[PDB]
């Protein structure tokens, strides 16, 4: 909620935050567990 | 003899007197004091109706509201104090065509300038000047309570008119051309004040319109995002201070295919090499150590291959949003070659640590990184400040890398980039926090290095007279360089009244009333205008304290360059020598002035008062400076940041309890539990921290339990746990912005009261230790009289 | 044992003494310091019961009124009783005009201001002991 | 002597000079505000 | 009551008394220290209910207006009532000239700056005590 706090504090209404750490963790998880990979795609 | 007392005095009153006498004897109070107190009590109760329930109800909460009066500690002249406080309370209150538009602007501007010239150059009689003063001051006060930028411009213009009037009056009808001694020093003061006026005008121009640049959103596709290389140059810092920087860098929300983190080591230390190998970041240890940090960065550039280079200091930890909040503009402006980010210090600065005002007063550097750089942004003069910046490598290769000539290499390379046509930008949101200087000596030294570098740039590159560079950029750079030549004017200001008081020399040949009616509006309007402009950046009357701390140490090196873990509390005598010398000179001046107020000519009655109030202001400033020079206790290995986050604690038996994190450091946390659920001073505890919707677990050991408050010590963490902890405590993109936004506004009167208390505290501090024994007695006498007066306000 | 609450002061009669002292300072009163001191001692002399204190106040109210009337230069009430028939024989309109002319508004305003100042200074100035001291000083002056 | 004449015209008029100074301040503030808005818009593009 | 917390102060009447003092200093006033002191005592009279306080202020407003008119050197109501018809029948130019000659801009500026100073003081320094002290000093000087 840090980005939400920043948006509530100092404007920034159009900067869409790309959390690349979450995406990389999700990709590693999908690679690690074939069940999640099967259900996701 | 008790029978006689019992017969003469009613037994209740006799018992009251005996009990009060015994109580004051047990407390060491004199018997005569008890007799005088009883006499005052009886004479009051008979000459003052203390039976009125109104006064009884007032007395009920008198101790809480007025704790400065003790009923069990009689002192001489207590009724005088009671009457004085009562008198204070009773006194106190409880569009269009091009040619036509240009001609209209011309006529409006010339009319306004003619009116301003008339206002500046109108001689007055004292009553007329006073009416003018009250009217313009009221206009300023009204415009103060009007948010926006138009009000700031109005205050700037009003202040400029008042200051120009003051300078006109000084240059016309204050210089006394009669004496060879009342001339040189008077002109010296006039030149000091003209320099101060020029600095004020250039500062008003510099922050006339902060740009308030906003981040530009990055493209949705992640394949258009550029490659960034992060450099962390280290020379002698311990690994404990660079670990957090590296961990925060490893958690930056940037694609790892396009982010390389480098550790640059000029010490050739093997611990840093092993740490880089363990965490997976790059490492360079150059064999030849030349040009210091600039040379290290150049050698790193010789190997790094990335579109952008971001330089971080060892103690500066970036937030995960740094690159996303920064890189937008580089893809929007192809001419951009440098972006700057504010410097925040979670560690307490020497002023904040020593003077006890850490979260109350704003930091010394938040005026610069909060308003001055934003003002420079408009004129394209935002210069590199060492850390928290991004430089495009293609422009940086054309200029031959980081400039290696001056000791302030960042400003020099930014100046070169601006002189080659490239622009610069500034982003206001604090996305990196560092460690402040651990002592006053460190602050003095770093300021000296900065000033030496700026004067070197002024002498070598000379922004005023060079090659292609806009005039606004020239003005901004020369203002930044002139900021560090203010030591000599400050010394003149601190030593000016001592001229007249010691050696009769009329610096200003005008009646004291006219001096009060002309100098005072200048100061009042400057203070109001700054308080509006630099509102939540710097409190009033504090800039003089910093200036006087720096002046004696910055003036010599700047002039020469122009020509060519606190175990115990202590006072830095070596640092504080100039302040003590100036205090001695000013107080010997005030003794001479006290003599002159009686044995001098009667006509010089108001002039001596003016000189004495000047000396008193000087003494307050120097006392604050001395108060800075006493180092408070510091036994904490890591500095703590006060942040409130909900959390949870896990025990080994499987019970979980909620807690509120109140502060965190590198190796510990401080939490509060409503009721002290279950914890003991050695038990291991798992700490649950949430970053958004994700929860992280960190092993901890309890160090202190004091009721609701519990201190935790972090267990040896793995690399991933270190990264998660940094992302949950330090590298959060909300702590520093809200920290800066929580700074209280500027209240000039409260600020004056705080500075007066600080000076008194510094005098009391020096009333304990003394380098020259003789000074001990004088300091003790001053403190004694001062607290006696404080008790009799 | 709240035996001190029997010596409370002269709150309520302090205005009386202040008005009399002001009239004496203005020369409009024939003052008898001994009688005033006796009256003050009687008022300050305690009585065993609060009801007895109320009875003392009720008795002293006619006494205070008579003392205030006699200290002034007004003629004795016996003459008024004797000449009431003659007064009734006179025209009533002339009497009304005379009594409207006789009243001095300056003294009434001064009395009102003194009452306000006594109600305010009954916060910071206990009027009983000051009145007693002034009366003692006047008695000493008239004795020596 | 023209500056002497102008000074003697407003020798003892503080209210009028305060009004003139306020007028000049407001007008110069407006001109500067316009110019700085223009420069800010050109700067952010 | 036990406290009598009704001495709230002159409040806005401090500016009224300051204006009167300034006009007297200027020399345009026929000052009446006794009437001013009585009016101040009336304004400072403690009242238990706030409704009575408001009613007292409302009643004192026209009383203060009339007192201010009386203390000036302007002609009395008889002349105004006798010459109202003549003023109505007069030409507009004469009335405009009389209005222009009646208004002094220096007086208006002095009153405005005094009001601003009174606002600042009443924010930081209360004025009731000073006004009462000045009125008492004037009364003592006039009587003595
Ligand atoms: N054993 C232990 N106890 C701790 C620790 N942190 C806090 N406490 C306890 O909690 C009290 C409140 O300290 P605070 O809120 O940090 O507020 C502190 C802090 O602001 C300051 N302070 C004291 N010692 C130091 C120090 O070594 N460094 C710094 N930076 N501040 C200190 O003084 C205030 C009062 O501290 P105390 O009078 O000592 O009283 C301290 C102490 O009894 C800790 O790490 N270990
Ligand atoms: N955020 C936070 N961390 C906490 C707290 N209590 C303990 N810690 C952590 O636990 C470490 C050990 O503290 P300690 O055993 O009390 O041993 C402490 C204590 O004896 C002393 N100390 C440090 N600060 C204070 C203070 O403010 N007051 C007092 N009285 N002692 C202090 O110095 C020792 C070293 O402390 P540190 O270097 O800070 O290292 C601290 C810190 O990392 C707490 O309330 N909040």
């Amino acid at each position: 909620n840090d980005i939400v706090a920043l948006k509530q504090a100092f404007s920034l209404p159009d900067i869409d935050y790309a959390d690349i750490s979450q995406r990389e963790q999700l990709a590693a998880a999908l690679k690690r567990w074939p069940l999640l990979a099967e259900f996701a795609q | 003899m008790s029978i006689l007392t019992r017969w003469l005095l009613i037994p209740p009153v006799n018992a009251r007197l005996i009990g009060r006498y015994r109580d004051y004897r047990r407390h060491g109070a004199s018997a005569f004091s008890a007799t005088l107190g009883c006499f005052w009590m009886i004479l009051a109760w008979i000459f003052i109706p203390l039976e009125h329930p109104r006064w009884q109800r007032i007395r009920a909460e008198h101790k809480n509201l007025y704790p400065h009066i003790n009923a069990s500690r009689p002192r001489p002249l207590d009724p005088v104090r009671y009457l004085i406080q009562t008198c204070w309370l009773l006194i106190g209150a409880s569009h269009l065509s091009a040619g036509a538009r240009r001609l209209i602007l011309g006529i409006i501007v010339t009319f306004s300038l003619i009116l301003a010239l008339i206002c500046v150059t109108q001689p007055f009689n004292p009553l007329a000047q006073f009416i003018f003063l009250m009217l313009l001051w009221g206009v300023a006060l009204i415009v103060r309570r009007m948010p926006g930028r138009f009000s700031a411009l109005m205050l700037i213009v009003l202040s400029l008119t008042v200051s120009c009037r003051y300078i006109w009056w000084r240059y016309t009808s204050t210089l006394n051309w009669d004496d060879p001694v009342s001339l040189v020093c008077g002109l010296i003061l006039l030149f000091a004040e003209t320099y101060a006026w020029i600095v004020l005008v250039l500062g008003y121009f510099q922050v006339v319109w902060p740009l308030n640049r906003q981040p530009v959103p990055l493209p949705k596709d992640m394949s258009l995002w550029p490659s960034v290389d992060i450099f962390v140059p280290t020379y002698n810092e311990d690994l404990n201070v660079v670990k957090n920087t590296i961990y925060a860098s490893l958690g930056i929300d940037w694609p790892k295919d396009k982010l390389n983190i480098w550790i640059l080591d000029d010490g050739g230390r093997e611990e840093f090499r092993q740490f880089a190998q363990n965490v997976g970041v790059k490492y360079i240890a150059r064999t030849t150590h030349e040009h210091a940090k600039a040379g290290n960065i150049n050698n790193a550039l010789k190997y790094a291959k990335g579109e952008f280079v971001s330089i971080f200091d060892c103690d500066h930890v970036p937030t995960r949003s740094f690159l996303q909040m920064t890189m937008g503009w580089f893809l929007k402006e192809k001419q951009l070659a440098m972006m700057q980010t504010p410097h925040h210090f979670f560690s307490p600065d020497p002023f904040e640590r020593n003077l006890g005002r850490f979260r109350k007063t704003p930091n010394e550097g938040t005026l610069f990184y909060g308003l001055v750089q934003d003002g420079n942004d408009m004129w394209d003069a935002t210069f590199f400040c060492g850390s928290c910046a991004v430089i495009r490598r293609k422009p940086l290769d054309e200029i031959g890398g980081i400039a290696v000539e001056t000791v302030t290499e960042d400003a020099h390379t930014s100046l070169r980039l601006h002189r080659r046509g490239y622009t610069s930008a500034y982003m206001r949101i604090p996305q990196a926090a560092g460690l402040a200087t651990e002592s006053l000596s460190a602050h003095i030294g770093q300021r000296i290095r900065w000033a030496r570098g700026m004067v070197q740039i002024f002498r070598l590159d000379n922004p005023l007279t060079g090659k292609g560079l806009k005039f606004a950029q020239r003005l901004c750079y020369v203002n930044a360089m002139f900021h560090f030549l203010s030591g000599i004017p400050r010394l003149i200001f601190l030593t000016a009244p001592l001229a007249f008081l010691l050696l009769h020399a009329y610096i200003i040949y005008a009646p004291a009333l006219m001096i009060a009616l002309f100098v005072l509006p200048h100061m009042i309007h400057a203070s109001l205008t700054n308080s509006k402009i630099q509102g939540k950046y710097r409190h009033s009357f504090w800039s003089e304290i910093y200036e006087t701390v720096l002046a004696w140490y910055i003036a010599p090196p700047t002039l020469v360059a122009l020509i060519n873990l606190v175990e115990e509390e202590y006072v830095d005598w070596v640092i504080s020598r100039p302040y003590i010398f100036l205090v001695l000179l000013n107080l010997v001046g005030v003794a001479v002035g006290i003599w002159r107020y009686f044995y001098g000519p009667p006509t010089e009655m108001l002039t001596v008062v003016v000189s004495m109030v000047w000396v008193f202001y000087n003494l307050i400033v120097l006392g604050g400076a001395v108060a800075v020079s006493v180092e408070s206790k510091q036994v904490r290995r890591s500095h703590r940041v006060e942040m409130t986050m909900p959390a949870a604690i896990a025990r080994e038996d499987g019970h979980l309890f909620s807690c509120t994190v109140q502060d965190f450091s590198d190796g510990g946390l401080g939490i509060k539990i409503n009721g002290q659920a279950q914890i003991l001073e050695g038990q291991k505890v798992n700490l649950l921290l949430k970053r958004g919707q994700q929860e992280y677990v960190f092993p901890t050991q309890v160090a202190r339990v004091m009721g609701n408050e519990v201190g935790l010590k972090l267990m040896p963490l793995t690399t991933q746990q270190h990264i998660d902890f940094v992302q949950c405590t330090f590298a959060r993109a909300d702590t520093w912005a809200l920290w800066q936004d929580s700074y209280p506004e500027d209240k000039p009167l409260e600020s004056l009261l705080d500075i007066l208390k600080l000076g008194f505290r510094g005098y009391r501090h020096l009333a304990e230790f003394a380098p020259s024994s003789v000074k001990g007695i004088f300091r003790v006498l001053t403190s004694l009289v001062s607290w006696v007066v404080s008790f009799i306000p | 044992s709240s035996l001190w609450q029997y010596w409370r002061g002269l709150s309520g009669w302090n205005f009386y003494f202040l008005v009399k002292f002001g009239l004496l300072w203005a020369g409009y009163l024939n003052f008898h310091p001994l009688l005033n001191l006796v009256f003050a001692a009687f008022l300050l002399m305690p009585l065993p019961r609060y009801s007895l204190h109320r009875l003392r106040h009720w008795i002293a109210l006619p006494i205070g009124f008579a003392l205030f009337w006699h200290d002034t230069w007004l003629p004795g009430p016996e003459s008024i009783m004797s000449q009431g028939s003659q007064v009734a024989g006179f025209s009533t309109d002339y009497l009304i005009d005379l009594v409207t002319r006789f009243i001095n508004w300056q003294m009434i305003g001064a009395i009102f201001v003194l009452l306000v100042a006594w109600l305010f200074l009954s916060q910071w100035i206990r009027i009983t002991v000051f009145v007693v001291a002034i009366l003692l000083w006047l008695n000493v002056l008239t004795l020596a | 002597p023209w500056f002497e004449r102008l000074w003697y015209a407003l020798a003892n008029h503080p209210i009028l000079l305060a009004v003139l100074a306020a007028i000049s301040v407001i007008l110069l503030a407006w001109v500067l505000w316009r110019l700085l808005r223009i420069i800010s818009r050109r700067r952010l593009n």
